[PDB]
């Protein structure tokens, strides 16, 4: 029943009082009374110690080492002592700490999952070197396009040799050379009907970011929705990236459910087919790794992923984020009444 | 925000 | 003088109108026919022709034409012909959805020396951004090897690498995507305030590293002693972190805005302090420090750092700037 002061919690006189913890959990304190007792507390924990054997070594009253102890414990400053435990996803460990969970137990689940890249392009390229650097088992590229030099922008994993080959290909290539522990896989597909998704093997999560055609998206929803198969978004329009919605089956709302005359029709469709967004490596890689994020939450369930029931949307022409609401919806004609 | 990802 | 419609740009039925344009330049129109009106003369440019062209083209009221041209012009759905002519042509339609002439854009890039001093996380991936993009000639400065706890967030290392020198690996990794880049390496780590001046003048530094602590207090006073611009970036954990861009005479730094016995445990435990990484973090900070880099250099749109140090939370949907302008009672300026 041992306890220990996690090596990412941080302290700092502040204001009147002071702060405990960095990042999301940070709290501030105002009472300099018992933010010192709060100190004096952890400062018993940095070695694996049980409740009473800390309290021993600890010179303030049992009542408010007790409301110390509580507030540490919560915000997860302290965590079982077995829950530190040289290995390469050893940097990955603080961080599942921070939330409370078992690195080991989460890293476990990462192991056995499996994982679908559709498309890879530019999302699915930062995708997939994240999420197999993290300790995804199984990952299955999904792509029949090839390799040009224009690619060379956001596709952080080609070299220009490259060029002319399979990004199925390379991409494996580069992944198992920075990772052999686990196991990529390729799939000589290109979503074109609504008919090739059957194409599509099952998996823990489909990570679909290829944008063709216009409404592709829309066919990998209605089709994930019968097939009980876990999805998410992610991509860009133009400077904003964007990530979600992330679909579960029965406990989330889907893409479709929050959803031109003579003349003027034919310009509206001349317009768009002519459309080619206007890529960016820092909006494709934010998008891509906020999208990666989440399925490392999903997959590792320590942690709510964000784009659960919302499409989120990140500016790079100016500071915002904001998300559409895309819950369940009772009156939905892909997976309604 | 209001278009394909 | 022709003008061109964007590629870039797109349009559909919305509510009682329609959208105009994705992402940022992206406006809803109430009026049904205001929007029809606005399709109407875009569609006279996706071919590139003159203003008085278009008009004898499109058979709409002189007056509604030169209104929805202004529009299309001033949010530059359209751009001057002569803006759309390659590697770097993937980057072409974002400068010009900003209203630059893309080659003149690659042009400043292209002339710039960029500093990169940290070479772990932020630096692998801000290094490899820049490259890819255009920026000429890029300073690599660290003294550290390869590990394998590194193969987490370090986007170029790979598990062949373990054990080389940092610069060494991302410097061949950097040229074997742009062979017509010109990349460096100086091994050095910055251990003392008097490590600094051992760092190259360049367009910009990008403050990677984050050890010592109080690296950034000291880059921050120096690099005003040496008029020279940088950009910190990093992480608090599962906080993203990119900013200030310290510009000279133009915008402010990280400086404007007794118990000895607690104090003790406070130090012991502070110094036992380990980052709590996570490679989604540590991409997005990246990203973001490279998009206001290339922006300060590309002098096309606004760095969203300046003057600002901002945080993308990944906990929670949320983004928060702390402002730092321009301050007289400082301790470096
Ligand atoms: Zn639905
Ligand atoms: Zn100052």
């Amino acid at each position: 029943m041992d306890y220990i002061l996690g090596r990412y919690v941080k302290i700092a006189r502040y204001g009147s009082g002071g702060l405990v913890g960095g990042g999301g959990k940070e709290q501030y304190v105002e009472n300099l009374v018992l933010w010192e007792n709060i100190i004096k507390t952890a400062y018993c924990f940095i070695t694996p110690s049980s409740y009473t054997a800390a309290l021993e070594t600890a010179n303030i009253p049992e009542k408010d080492f007790s409301n110390c102890f509580r507030f540490l414990k919560e915000n997860f400053f302290i965590i079982p002592g077995e829950y530190n435990n040289n290995n390469r996803y050893s940097r990955n460990f603080l961080h599942y700490q921070s939330y409370g969970a078992n690195p080991v137990l989460v890293q476990d689940k990462l192991k056995n999952a499996k994982v679908v890249i559709l498309g890879c392009g530019g999302i699915g390229n930062h995708v997939s070197v994240i999420l197999a650097t993290s300790g995804i088992g199984e990952i299955i590229l999904i792509d029949n396009d090839q390799i040009e030099n224009t690619n060379l922008t956001r596709q952080v994993l080609f070299s220009e040799d490259d060029v002319g080959k399979n990004k199925t290909e390379v991409i494996k290539r580069e992944l198992l050379k920075r990772n052999s522990e686990i196991s990529v896989s390729e799939i000589a597909l290109n979503i074109n009907d609504y008919t090739d998704l059957h194409k599509v093997p099952e998996a823990d999560i489909w990570v679909v970011s290829a944008d063709h055609p216009f409404n592709l998206i829309n066919w990998v929803n209605k089709y994930c929705v019968r097939a009980n198969q876990p999805y998410i978004n992610a991509g860009y329009v133009n400077d904003i990236a964007v990530f979600g919605p992330l679909y579960v089956p029965g406990k989330t709302g889907c893409y479709e459910c929050q959803k031109e005359k003579e003349n003027i029709d034919h310009k509206i469709k001349l317009i768009n087919s002519r459309f080619k967004p206007a890529t960016f490596a820092p909006v494709n890689n934010v998008a891509a790794a906020l999208c990666a994020a989440d399925v490392i939450k999903f997959i590792g369930k320590y942690s709510e992923p964000l784009s659960l029931n919302k499409r989120i949307g990140i500016w790079s022409d100016e500071i915002k984020i904001h998300s559409q609401n895309m819950g369940r919806s009772p009156v939905c004609s892909v997976c309604g009444n | 925000m209001r278009t394909g990802n």
